[PDB]
Formats: C-alpha cells, structure tokens, sequence
RNA sequence: CCUCCGCAUAAGCCUGCGUCAGAUCACACUGACAAUUAACAGCCCAAUAUCUACAAUCAACCAACAAGUCAUUAUUACCCUCACUGUCAACCCAACACAGGCAUGCUCAUAAGGAAAGGUUAAAAAAAGUAAAAGGAACUCGGCAAAUCUUACCCC
RNA sequence: GCUACCUAAGAACAGCUAAGAGCACACCCGUCUAUGUAGCAAAAUAGUGGGAAGAUUUAUAGGUAGAGGCGACAAACCUA
RNA sequence: GCUAAACCUAGCCCCAAACCCACUCCACCUUACUACCAGCAACCUUAGCCAAACCAUUUACAUAAAGUAUAGGCGAUA
C-alpha cells in the first residue's frame, strides 16, 4: 500500500500537404 | 555519429564445431568412390539450380520453365517483369557493343 | 547498430585518450 | 465522412432514422394508418415459479467436497431411459405432433 | 468562385452510390470488395 | 420489491462481502430440470443486485465492497447454461440425431470462401422470397483470381509463422 | 546493408585536426572544411 | 495483457504494474520451460549462488513465466516505501526473485541440497522423489457460511430423475400452465 | 432473452414464453432530478418497453404503470495509444413510473 | 457600443465550453461521472375489380394560355390493440476555434444575440475615412475614382 | 454529393409604379475600383454594380462517363 | 552542459520439405452487420508502351540436339 499516483498519456501529431501548382506570371515575344 | 560507445559482446565461434570439422567431407565422391555420383548431386538448395551457375537472367529464366508453373501469384508475376526488364537490359542496353 | 567491432575498438581505445587530457593522471 | 464508425439508427436523414432501429425483436406490426397493434400473443411472457420455500442460495460452501467432472453426453442419458427397455426383454419418431420441436428449434432459452 | 466545398454530405447519397448493396449488384463492384478484402481494410464498403 | 436490487441494510458499506464458492457445473447435474428453473431466477436476482452495486459504486466514485463474487454470479450462470444446453443437447442427438438445432448448410458466397449460412425461418418458400431471390450463392468464376491471393495470403504468414519459431529455438539451445 | 562503411568518424578527423583553428562555420562542419583544407595545402 | 509482455515481480493487474508495463512499452523479450517443475509453493529451499549464499529459506511466491521463485524473507535489498512528503518514511527489507537453477530443494531429514526428479510410485504415482536417497518429499500447504450459501448438504441432494422431457416442457408439467393450441408449420429453408 | 432466434409466429400459434431469460438490468442513481414515482434503468438494447412491464411485473412484482425508454449514445471521443478511437458503449436508459404511489428514493449505500 | 443578426426546422457532424478532479495570450484538452423520456417526426396500407372532362390564383366578377399540384365505388377477407426509432452541444462542408459556403418557417429591430481597443507613443511610408481657400478636368490612355446627378449623337 | 444539362416531386419571389415591363428588398450573379497576393480566402473582403414574376433562383432524390458525357461552342464543364 | 547521442530484438527475407483452411450464441446482399411474405441472371482474341534508332507487317512472356532447321519491311529479331 506504497504511495503512487496517476499519469497522463501525452502524444504529439505530424501531417502533410501539397496545395497546387503556382503563382501565374508573363513574358515577351 | 553512428559510431558505437560501448563495445559490442565477443563472438565466441567455436572452429571445432560439428560442421565446420566435416566441411568438405563427402565431396571427391566421384574420383575415389568409382563414380558412382558426382560432387554436383551432394548440394542441397534450390531444385532449379541444383548444380548451375547461370547468370543473373539465366537463373531467372531457369526459375521460370523449371519451377514458375507452381509458383506464388504475386511471387510468379515480379519473375516475369525481372525477364520483360533484363531481355531489355543485358542485350539493349550497357557499353561495349 | 552495424557489423563493425574493429571501430568502435579504435573508438574505444580513442576514447582513453580523451580521458587522458581531460582528467590527467598525476 | 466517416467510413470506420458503426452504422447505427441515429445517423441517417429522417427517413433512415426511423427505419433500422436496434435489433430489438419487434413485436405485432403496423398498417393502414401509421397505427401500431400489439399482438399479444407474440410478447414473450415470462414463465416465473414462486422462490417461496426453496432451499437453494446463489451460492454454496467451501465446505463441499470436490469431485470430477462428468459430463452428460448422449449415452449417458440413455443409461437411465433403458430402464423401460429391460422390461421388455419412449421416443418420438416425428417432430410434427410437437408443440416444443427439437430439430428446428421452437422454444426459447 | 470558392472552390473547397465540393462535398456537401448526404447519407443517402452517400450509401447509394458506395454502399454495399451497389458493389454487389454489378460484376465489376465485386472485385472492388475483393481487392479490399485482398488489402485488408478494416472498412470495405460504406 | 425493489429492496431486491440492493441486500440488507446491515452490509451497506462494509467495503467487504462474505460470499464465496460458485455453482460449478458438476454439482448441477445432481440437480433436477425443476430446481434449476428455479435458481436461475435465484440468480438472476444474484446478478440484478450486482450491477446495481458496480453502477452506484463508479457512480460515486468510491470502489466496489467485493467484486471477488461478481465473477462466481456468471461462473454459476454460465455452468447452469452450460447444464441445461448439455441435457437438452443429449436429448435431441437421441430424439433426432440433429446437432446444430439451428438449422444451416454449407454455402458458398460470391466470395469465394464457403459459409456455415444458417437458416432465416420465413414463412413462405424460397421460390417466392423476392429479397431472397437477389441473395446470389455461387461462384461466378471471374472471382478464382481473387482465391487463389487469399489461400496464398493465408499460407505465406503460416510459413512466416512456421519460420519464427525455428529461428526462436536456435537461441534457446544456443543459450543452454 | 552488407558493408555498411562503420569508420567515418576516423575518416572525418584525419581533415579536421588540421581544422580545429579555423574561422567561422569551417572549423564544424565537414562539407566546408575540405573546401578549406584542400586550399590550405 | 499485450505480447511480448514481461511479467515482473508485481502482479500483472496492478495498479502499480500500469506504472511500470504501460500499455506502449515494447521492452525487448527475457529468455526462458519443461513443466516439470519440482518447485512447490512454501518449498524449504537453500540457495545456490548470489549474495546471502547457502542460508535455507522457504520460498512464499513462484512465478512460472520468467521461472522465479520468491524466497521469503531472504537475499534482500532495502528501499523506501510511502513517504509521501519531504520525509524518509520507512526503509524495509525488499526480496530480488531468485532464478531457477539458482535453487534447490534441502533434504527434510537430512538438510542438504538435493537434486529432485518424478518417479512414480505405485502408491499414486508422480511425486518428487530425491535422487541420492528415496524417502519421498510432498508438496507443502471454520468458515462458517452467509445467507447466500447452502450448506454442505444442499449442494448434493441428488433431485435429477433422468428423463426425456425437454425441460422447457418440464417446467409446464409442474406449473400447471396449459396450452392448448400447435405449432404451425413454418419455412425454414 | 437477446441474442437467441425468436420462435415466429403466424396467426393461431401459441403464447410466446420465455424460460429462464437471458438478459439482467441495473437501477441507477438518476442524477437529473426525476420526479417522485419514477425510477430508472439501463436497458440492454435489445429489450422491448412492454417486456420491461413484464420482467418487473413477473419477477419483482412491483406495480409498473408507465415506462419511457430512450437509447443512450456512448462516448466515440476518446483515443487509443495508436490514435484509434475507442468507443465506450452505448446503452438504453428505461423510465418507469410505478403505480399507487410507491415514493421510491435511490438509497444511500457507502454511509 | 454593436447587431449584415437571431430562435427553431431540414440537412449534416456524433458527445465536441454539463459536474468533479487534473495535469499543463492566459485558467473547447484529459480522466471519471452524468445525461436527450413522444404527443411532434419517421416507421403505413387485404384482394381482384371498376372508377374519376370542367385548374390554380381571396375564386366571385373578368380575363386567360404555357392548359395545370390533391376524388372512388361494388363484393369478398378483417375484432389483436399504443411497439420500434430520431430528441444533446458553442455543431456543418472549406486541412484551422477559417470575414468563406449553408435550404425553409418566424422576428424586421429586435423581448434574441454579441464586443471593434493587450498596454502605451501619436514618426515616416501604406490602408480606411471625414473636411478644405481660389479655379473646376488644366489630371489622365480614358471624368478611373470621388462628388453630384444628368445633355446630345454615333458604331455594333 | 461541385459543375454542364436533364428527369421526378417540392419551394421562394417584401414594398412601390403600372408585360421574358420599370424602381427596389430578400435572393442569385460578378461590371468597375481599391485592399488582399504564403491572403481572412488554393479566388476573398469592402464599396460600386447587373437581374430580381421568370429563358428566374434554389433545396431533395434519380439519370447520362473518358474511343465518352454534356454544351444558349468558351474545345467550356465532368470533385481545386 | 543543454539538445542529444549511443543499444539488440522485435521481427523479416530467401529456401527446403509439406498440398492450406472455413459454426461460441446472435447479425450480414434492404441503406451489408437489419427476426417475420407472392420473381431478373455466367461463359467474348487482352491491347499498347517498347524494339526496329521515325513507323505502318513484325518485336521474346533436367542437360544435349541448338540458338541448328525454319519464319522474317528475309530486318529487327523470333
Ligand atoms: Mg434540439
Ligand atoms: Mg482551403
Ligand atoms: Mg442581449
Ligand atoms: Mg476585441
Ligand atoms: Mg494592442
Ligand atoms: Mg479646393
Ligand atoms: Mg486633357
Ligand atoms: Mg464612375
Ligand atoms: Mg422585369
Ligand atoms: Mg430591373
Ligand atoms: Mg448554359
Ligand atoms: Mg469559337
Ligand atoms: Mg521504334
Ligand atoms: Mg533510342
């Protein structure tokens, strides 16, 4: 009948993407 | 760093094993046995190369027509790409042609 | 972990030789 | 856009929220003006004895000894039914004429 | 215009075009099942 | 009486419960078919007033008096249906010499593994059940592809169990 | 990996004792020591 | 409780066995076997190696996973137990689990170490039997009831007459329910 | 009794009765302030509002009167060390109200 | 001081600011416990027969053209009786505690519902406004914007 | 399940002047300008607009599929 | 001296042999995971990338005979 306590389960999260494409622009001829 | 900090636990490999004493043994069947086997029917491993150097294609292909008709779906279907891929490799591709 | 003993014993006895310029023996 | 989650009655629009319900042995059934008839006959009724004046408890004594076990196969019924057969030197042939069937299977618990 | 609201849920549009009783009604539906049953998803249909 | 739920009042919060030695299924078969429809409704009280115990103790958080008796109510109950699912099973291998009283068959699904299917009791023949005439039972061989990567699936792993288990024995004997 | 090389550790130092006096990122790191060290011959 | 689990000195319920096997270790395995096992519960054992060597003991708890025996009492280390605050609490005498082969079993006659096998006798049958001397060995070791429990003699009455009556009818015979209609035929399939 | 196949009845068959019921309830401490003359349960699901009148008419003879049932949804919310939810079960919750007045209050077990 | 909101319902999500305890911009996260009670709403029909041209619109006047949203009878068969399920929240699709998207019935300024300023200093530059002498398009690709309200004609 | 078009069975259209009418809400659309450009937003906010009893707007379910669909033809649209 | 670093062992690959495995209870073709009602039905050459320096016929899916006879825009190659 030791004296203990409690603990907290602790975890983090990691996640990825890739959105689109780009960012139009111009040029000459 | 992947250098290792404590060193790791000696490998006592006892030379004297049961194995490695009767390494070798029963080969020179052929020469001093009157030629009742060869050294070649000793080996024991795969049933297609039982006996057979071969290449790297000519395993594949000795698999294929030896051993390919019982063989595992996936496990036939990768054997058949590695020779659709080394017929376009070791006689179209590389130097020295 | 790898294969290698003979680098880690190079290390290891690399490793006294910090000691021995760290903490000196009298 | 769950996938994993159990498909349950509360989780539909309302027309599947009325539908599946749980499996909860549904009793008479319903016609002709969305009005519900409770047969009564097939509300399962509770066959209870009276407890009064019975010596068993719900549990027994440490005290009791220890035997092994037996258990009651199909010859060791009829061990004790061959006791009309040595008489004569009980059995249903159908299971028809039966209100409680034995093969497809009739009764309850 | 915005251009993320492509889902607009609807559980019977949703059972009615990947539920299970679509998978099976057509030859083709069936190898979806079995290629999943194959992989081992913990959900085959919706 | 709802003062069956609870036990009397001169054990309410002891923190302990003098009750031990469950029903164990040898000791029925003594008994008759008559007592024991009677103690399963003495058990079933035995079991109401358990859980009404458990439900108030994580209720207000202090713990159970004794759960040490709560597994002799189901290892009692699960004896007694074990009895009478006995009695009765020994009585209908000699009435009819039917095991599985819920009736089935051997089926195969468009899965390709068969099925024990058991049987739906309806009250009108097969031939006219319109939901079951779209239940289609059979093979409808484009599947064989698909049966053959599940009985190499399954027979893979039991050679990659079979594998473990010699490669566990070398280092035992390597060891002793 | 069969032959996984194990001794970098004794390959990067045998540049770096003649780099633990120089300024700046190139006394560190091995990738701009010998950007260095093979100068500083 | 997971694979691969180790079970230690504590009881693997525990709610200090939650503390030290949560449910996310993956601790590589301990190697062990052969159910042969001549140790008893309460067994007068003396010891073979470690510290406190050759002091007798009776063991109090075997666990037979990682084959330890728990020697009562004896090859101890001392740690502190409660203490609940800036304070030293109580310092107590801690056993470490002894393994098997680091134990043996002490003659009851004679006090002496004994390697023990099974024989059977045909008195009945598999005991543990010392090998250098016979002289068999045994395996080592008011109620009154509640409400709720028979009795001695209520448990074995003896009430099963052995017929053919499908208890589900057996109970009607008794109660007096009648019925009066059949079962029609239903379709199965 | 749950998970058993229910005999099927079709017009002149007989009562369906049922030996030696499957099923066991509990009574709770209602924390939501319910009237006097109404005591509470936790159903297992697959039990009827009218066999509720009858399990407790038949076996703890106590004079129902009205029962009221409703399907507690338990918690999904709630994670695993491998981010799997884990469910914590969903129960019914019976409402029934007894006859003549009885004025039953939930006792207070653990003094 | 706002209110460009709202309270329901449908649709969806499925316990997600209830209680206690906790560990740990600032004290909706975690552990345990509780909850939403049908009467509203889903969940309907015993057959073969056989019927049923004249809109709607305040339905009357009048006027329609695009020509319309709602109906039984005759015989046979019918006496068991109130089950099942949805009922929570600050919610939903947009990876977010996302100025976005979001059908209907009510309230049309609220009897609902909320808070633009972390604390100072009042530099440039930038954004949003408000005001401005005299002149009023001299600006500029163009009266674009902003203010005011109006004249006339082309091309297609 | 967005969107093109269709099909079923539904819905909305305040007020004011007198009809693919006009002014004008709700509502749908997106002309011009500024802000925003790793943004509040993988197409927005703010004004300013154009239609708003109809070739209208939109909820629900069903249909058409890539050698194709569909299209008041922009080679558009068919899950960024 | 902080972040960190270092770990063997889970397990696995490749064989050899051997032919593998399906009903605790209940639920599962309707909206699968639902106790309970008057209709349908399976068998169709793979094709192409690629190679021929493009490409259009063509281009592979025990040992020894032998890469031999043959086929082939007689060419790639088979
Ligand atoms: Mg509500
Ligand atoms: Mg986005
Ligand atoms: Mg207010
Ligand atoms: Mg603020
Ligand atoms: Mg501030
Ligand atoms: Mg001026
Ligand atoms: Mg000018
Ligand atoms: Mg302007
Ligand atoms: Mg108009
Ligand atoms: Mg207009
Ligand atoms: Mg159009
Ligand atoms: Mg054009
Ligand atoms: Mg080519
Ligand atoms: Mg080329």
């Amino acid at each position: 009948a030791a004296a203990a306590a409690a603990a907290a389960a602790a975890a983090a999260a990691a996640a990825a993407a890739a959105a689109a494409a780009a960012a139009a622009a111009a040029a000459a001829a | 760093i992947g250098i290792r900090l404590t060193l790791p636990p000696p490998k006592v490999v006892d030379r004297w094993n049961e194995k490695r004493a009767m390494f070798g043994v029963y080969d020179n069947i052929g020469i001093l046995g009157n030629f009742e086997k060869h050294p070649k029917e000793l080996i024991r491993g795969p049933i297609w190369l039982r006996g057979w150097k071969g290449n790297e294609l000519q395993r594949c292909i000795r698999k294929r027509k030896m051993v390919g008709s019982r063989m595992f779906a996936d496990d036939l279907h990768n054997l058949n790409k590695r020779i659709r891929y080394l017929y376009k490799h070791f006689n179209r591709h590389g130097k020295f042609r | 972990v790898k294969k290698g003993f003979r680098a880690a014993f190079r290390f290891q006895k690399e490793l006294e030789r910090q000691r021995l310029l760290r903490c000196p023996p009298p | 856009a769950d996938r994993m989650s159990k498909w349950t009655s509360k989780r539909g629009p309302r027309s599947f929220r009325g539908r599946k319900g749980r499996g909860a042995k549904g009793i008479g059934f319903l016609t002709s003006g969305w009005r519900f008839v409770q047969i009564k006959e097939m509300v399962p009724e509770f066959v209870v004895p009276d407890l009064t004046g019975f010596k068993l408890k719900p549990y027994v004594s440490y005290l009791a000894p220890e035997s092994e076990e037996t258990p009651l196969t199909a010859a060791q019924l009829f061990s004790e039914a061959v006791a009309p057969a040595i008489e004569k030197d009980g059995f249903e042939p159908t299971q028809e004429g039966k209100l409680f069937q034995l093969y497809p299977r009739n009764f309850l618990r | 215009k915005a251009r993320g609201n492509e889902y607009q849920p609807s559980n019977i549009k949703r059972k009615n075009k990947h539920g299970w009783v679509r998978r099976l009604s057509t030859p083709a539906g069936v190898q979806v099942i079995l290629r999943r049953m194959l992989k081992g998803r913990k959900s085959l249909s919706h | 009486g709802l003062e069956e739920f609870f036990d009397d009042p001169k054990n309410w919060g002891q923190e302990k419960v003098k009750s031990g030695a469950a029903w164990t299924c040898q000791q029925l078969r003594n008994k008759s078919n008559e007592d024991l429809h009677k103690l399963w409704y003495v058990l079933l009280k035995e079991r109401n007033m358990l859980l009404t115990l458990e439900q108030e103790a994580k209720r207000q958080r202090l713990p159970m008096p004794s759960p040490e008796r709560l597994d002799k109510v189901v290892d009692s109950m699960d004896a007694l249906d074990k009895v009478v699912q006995e009695r009765e099973d020994a009585l209908r291998l000699l009435q009819t010499g039917q095991e599985r009283a819920r009736p089935g068959a051997w089926r195969r699904d468009i899965f390709g593994r068969i099925i024990w299917h058991k049987f739906k009791q309806w009250v009108i023949p097969w031939h006219l059940n319109k939901r079951y005439n779209r239940k289609r039972f059979f093979a409808l061989p484009y599947v064989d592809h698909f049966l053959r990567l599940e009985r190499e699936k399954r027979a893979r792993i039991k050679a990659r169990k079979e594998n473990l288990e010699r490669k566990k024995a070398k280092i035992l004997l390597k060891k002793f | 990996l069969r032959n996984r090389v194990t001794d970098r550790y004794f390959r990067i130092q045998e540049v770096l004792k003649h780099a633990r006096h120089f300024r700046g990122r190139k006394n560190r790191c091995y990738r701009l020591a010998v950007r260095t060290v093979i100068r500083a011959f | 409780l997971p694979p691969h689990y180790r079970y230690g000195m504590s009881p693997p319920g525990s709610v200090a066995d939650k503390r030290k096997n949560p449910p996310w270790i993956r601790r590589r395995p301990v190697v062990v076997s052969d159910e042969d096992w001549y140790l008893f519960c309460g067994d007068t054992v003396e010891i073979l190696e470690g510290k406190d060597a050759g002091k007798q003991g009776k063991v109090v708890q075997v666990i037979r996973q990682r084959n330890w025996v728990v020697v009562g009492g004896l090859n101890t280390h001392y740690r502190y137990i409660g203490k609940t605050m800036d304070y030293r609490g109580t310092m107590i005498p801690s056993e470490a689990p002894l393994l098997h082969r680091q134990v043996k079993l002490v003659d009851p006659m004679d006090r002496k170490p004994t390697e023990i096998e099974w024989r059977f006798t045909e008195a009945g049958e598999r005991v543990r039997v010392s090998t250098r001397s016979g002289r068999i060995i045994p395996k080592p070791e008011t109620w009154i009831d509640g409400p709720k429990d028979t009795s001695v003699e209520d448990a074995l009455e003896r009430t099963y007459v052995p017929c053919l009556k499908t208890l589900q009818e057996e109970v009607m015979e008794a109660m007096g329910i009648k019925e009066t209609r059949k079962y029609k035929k239903v379709y199965w399939y | 009794a749950r998970n058993v196949v229910y005999p099927l009845y079709r017009l002149g068959g007989p009562q369906l009765r049922v030996f030696r019921t499957n099923f066991f309830i509990q009574l709770v401490r209602p924390g939501v302030a319910q009237p006097e003359d109404t005591v509470q349960f936790r159903i297992p699901m697959e039990m009827t509002r009218v066999d509720l009148r009858n399990y407790l008419e038949g076996i703890y003879n106590v004079p129902v009167a009205a029962v009221r049932t409703r399907v507690q949804h338990g918690s999904n919310k709630r994670r695993d060390h491998r981010n799997v939810r884990i469910k914590k079960p969903d129960y019914k919750v019976a409402y029934v109200q007894l006859a003549h007045g009885q004025t039953f209050t939930f006792p207070d077990l653990f003094p």
